[PDB]
């Protein structure tokens, strides 16, 4: 397999989730404010919804250009619509 | 060496020969006992019967697996209560051997 | 002395930890160093291995504390079931954490021939089951219910998890193991088709491992198809239970279970046999069963399958294959040896050889064919003269001196099978009519004999097989 | 030499057919006593385990 | 010899779940771009809280402002509750944590 190209994953990792990386990028970005202890698992919830998102409109631009593996352009327009509906 | 492997030769084959009918009647006669136990098909009980047994063995069995998730999931020593103690080691235990 | 302080030191422990008392911590050191150096060097008895497991999954210890017992713990004696059933119920409390969990499942994967009774523990499949929801013991749970698992454990409801399972995973190798096993118990649910054998377990090193080595001193001090249960079409649609399986008679004994010679002396009569009956031939324990059967289907079976592989494998016959060789001549050794036993043979090969011997060269595979027409079923030699005499005497007299050899011991070989049986069945045609085919066949190997020596101009070699038949 | 071969296959073949003797001996004695057995060893009793 | 960016190791775990919901082969190109779009949507993600939380009068994130954000993206509707959507894709240690469940003599943990 060339370096440049990644086969889909066959297994999933761990579904364990990065709560201390979770919990300093809210800080750095708000110093002021204070999360709940749980706060950072529904957070965790919110960011897997939209990369599940993000996944599935991908693969439509790319299948409709009879693309069998996904380009950049075919994501980047992927963005562009499910990052304003992302927003609420 | 040939007039010992003689012997041995004609030994084995009267072995053969007499194990070969031993097994035959064997199983000729085991055939016999279970063919008539089958034909019995008695109307005016068995099928009554036969049918309340495929219902009992269903709901003992649903019942069996509730009550063992219900133990798991209070989060209780049961080991530590000898009465409930042995009511969890024959929740595994099928109702058809019973 | 030593075991004075070993039984202060597990009073100790039940007692609880003090608070307050920071000077009885070097005391609990001492206390566990000395448990440590007896487990070490000698292990210990089953009276306190029940003891500490309590304490150790109880949790008023602290998991810094709880964590350094568990590698220490080392089986002297063998482990009483009584004390895992304990172990169960208190992970069931939940007070113990995530490493103490793990650490229990690594440790009693690594013990489990030392408990010494097994039946209760499979009682409790169940409890054992519901860890599979949790990620973090998802690996080591799935090794200790590959070796529990037996038939009555696999139900249709549990199939159903372990594919949920797999969906939000994926495919993960000690998931892959434990549903090829449950395939093989009920291939009427799940179908599973596993690339290739790699190790799906990971063979890490166990904490234990060293004072194994000092336990185990302790304790010293295809052409042919793969072996199958029967097909399980067998039932297949079925109405109802039969009348006999519902009053739980008899049954049939499962084709895994027979692994050893006791195991068949007690049920030789009542047998599953192979999907495939052609498996039978490397197998010496089914070949002891089809010793003594003479049943019709199952000849019938292994003569279809045997004359058709016959056929399609052979050299000089039927598109003339040279690329098996060596794949062959294997084959044919294997019937041979098979056929040594049984004291006779198959009705496929008498065939094979009255279809391809006119085309047979002389050569290609001498040893093994010349010792396949030993075993010809006695008949009339009038009826087999044009058959398979015919065919051999004009290959005898234009061949080589070592032809001629190997022919005179295969028919010394022949006559002797011959003998042999004829002579059993006078203790039980005609005797005057089978009398005079072996003797017809005596008469039939002198003349060949005669010939043979005035071709070869006497040779000595030659008439050393014409001595050694008539020997016999 | 053929005859030092022939004798060396007679040796083996005699050690492996005693083998052979030996378990089919056993399974003989099996077959007996489970004949024995068995051979020293009905709507309404049928009914009653019902 | 390695030395990895801790911003990089957070992004590196949803980019790697990206592939497998993809089911098809990806370029690696397309990979640093999407760690692109994560902090991107971390950023706008952020902004959005402070103004729910600042209309309710509390500067402290509460889950109920959490809730509210997702009705408005469309992920909760009546039919499918925040409940529901836990149950489906958090494992079961993540659970406990979130969703009430009454054991042991009624008792309710987290108290609901």
């Amino acid at each position: 397999m060339a370096l440049s190209t990644i086969v889909s994953q066959r297994k999933q990792i761990k579904r364990k989730a990065p709560r201390g990386f979770l919990k300093r990028v809210f800080k750095r970005k708000k110093p002021q404010l204070r999360l709940e202890k749980s706060g950072d698992l529904l957070v965790h919830l919110n960011c897997l919804l939209f990369v599940h998102r993000l996944a599935e409109e991908s693969r439509t631009n790319a299948c409709a250009s009879k693309c069998r593996v996904i380009n950049k352009e075919h994501v980047l327009a992927a963005a562009k619509v499910i990052l304003k509906k992302s927003r609420g | 060496l040939e007039e010992k492997l003689l012997d041995i030769r004609k030994k084995r084959l009267q072995l053969k020969q007499a194990s070969e009918s031993k097994l035959l009647e064997i199983q000729t006669e085991k055939n016999k006992q279970k063919i008539d136990l089958d034909s019995m098909e008695n109307s005016e009980r068995i099928k009554i019967i036969r049918q309340n047994l495929q219902m009992e063995i269903k709901i003992t069995t649903v019942i069996q697996h509730v009550f063992q998730n219900l133990i798991l999931g209070s989060k209780v020593n049961w080991a530590e209560d000898p009465a409930l103690k042995e009511i969890v080691l024959q929740l595994e235990k099928n109702v058809d051997m019973m | 002395a030593e075991e004075d302080a070993l039984q202060m030191a597990v009073g100790y422990f039940e007692k609880g930890p003090i608070k307050a008392s920071q000077n009885k911590d070097k005391t609990l050191e001492k206390h566990l160093k000395t448990v440590e150096n007896v487990a070490w060097k000698n292990g210990l008895a089953s009276e306190e291995i029940d003891i500490l497991l309590n304490i150790a999954l109880s949790g008023k210890f602290g998991n810094a504390v709880n964590t350094r017992i568990l590698k220490c713990m080392i089986p002297a004696t063998v482990i009483s079931e009584d004390s895992v059933v304990k172990a169960v119920s208190w992970l069931c409390v939940g007070k113990c954490s995530g490493s103490t969990k793990v650490l229990f499942y690594r440790w009693l994967v690594a013990m489990f021939d030392f408990i010494d009774r097994k039946e209760q523990i499979n009682l409790l499949y169940g409890f054992f089951f519901a860890s599979l929801q949790d990620d973090a013991l998802c690996p080591y749970v799935c090794h200790l219910l590959y070796l529990l698992t037996k038939k009555e454990n696999v139900k249709p409801f549990r199939v159903r998890k372990l594919l949920d399972l797999q969906a939000k995973m994926g495919m993960q190798p000690h998931l892959q193991a434990l549903l090829s096993l449950y395939k093989f118990f009920a291939p009427a649910l799940i179908s599973v088709s596993l690339p290739v054998k790699k190790i799906y377990f990971k063979n890490s090193e166990n904490l234990w491992k060293t004072a194994l080595l000092a336990v185990k001193q302790r304790n010293r001090g295809s052409v042919i198809p793969v072996l199958n249960s029967s097909s399980y079409t067998k039932e297949c649609g079925k109405k109802e239970m039969s009348l006999s399986d519902c009053l739980n008679r008899s049954g049939s004994f499962p084709l895994e279970q027979l692994q050893s010679f006791p195991q068949l002396l007690q049920n030789i009569h009542c047998l599953e046999l192979p999907s495939q009956m052609g498996s039978v031939l490397n197998n010496s324990l089914l070949l002891h069963y089809i010793n003594c059967v003479r049943d019709e289907p199952v000849l019938l079976r292994f003569y279809y399958w045997l004359s058709q592989t016959l056929q399609e494998e052979c050299i000089w016959y039927k598109v003339n294959n040279y690329e098996h060789g060596k794949e062959f001549t294997n084959f044919l050794d294997t019937i041979i040896r098979a056929e040594c036993f049984l004291q006779e043979g198959f009705y496929s090969c008498e065939a094979f050889l009255y279809k391809s011997l006119p085309l047979w060269d002389g050569l290609c595979c001498r040893s093994q064919f010349l010792q396949l027409v030993s075993w010809i079923p006695f008949s009339s030699f009038s009826e087999v003269k044009p058959l398979l005499f015919d065919h051999l005497a004009q290959l005898f007299f234009t061949s080589t001196i070592y032809f001629k050899c190997s022919v005179l011991q295969s028919l010394k070989e022949l006559l002797q099978n011959w003998l042999l049986w004829l002579s059993m069945d006078i203790h039980m045609t005609t005797l005057g009519g089978s009398m005079n085919s072996v003797s017809k066949l005596i008469h039939y190997v002198g003349w060949l004999s005669t010939t043979a020596m005035r071709l070869e101009s006497n040779n000595t070699f030659l008439l050393h097989f014409i001595l050694d038949f008539y020997e016999k | 030499s053929t005859k030092e071969s022939k004798n060396e296959k007679l040796k083996e073949d005699l050690e492996r057919e005693q083998r052979w003797l030996d378990e089919q001996q056993q399974i003989m004695e099996s077959l007996n006593v489970l004949h024995s057995e068995l051979k020293n060893k009905s709507e309404s009793r049928i009914f009653n385990e019902l | 010899r390695p030395r990895q960016d801790p911003h990089k190791a957070g992004l590196s775990h949803y980019v790697k779940l990206f592939s497998f919901y993809a089911k098809m082969p990806m370029e690696r190109k397309a990979l640093e771009m999407v760690e692109k779009c994560l902090d991107k949507y971390f950023q706008h993600l952020c902004d959005d809280l402070e103004v729910f939380a600042a209309h309710a009068g509390r500067k402290t994130v509460k889950p109920e402002d959490l809730e509210l954000l997702m009705r408005r993206q469309g992920l909760v509707t009546d039919q499918v509750s925040l409940h529901v959507l836990v149950e489906r894709h958090l494992p079961l240690e993540y659970r406990q944590l979130l969703i009430p469940c009454a054991y042991s003599g009624n008792s309710v943990f987290p108290a609901q």
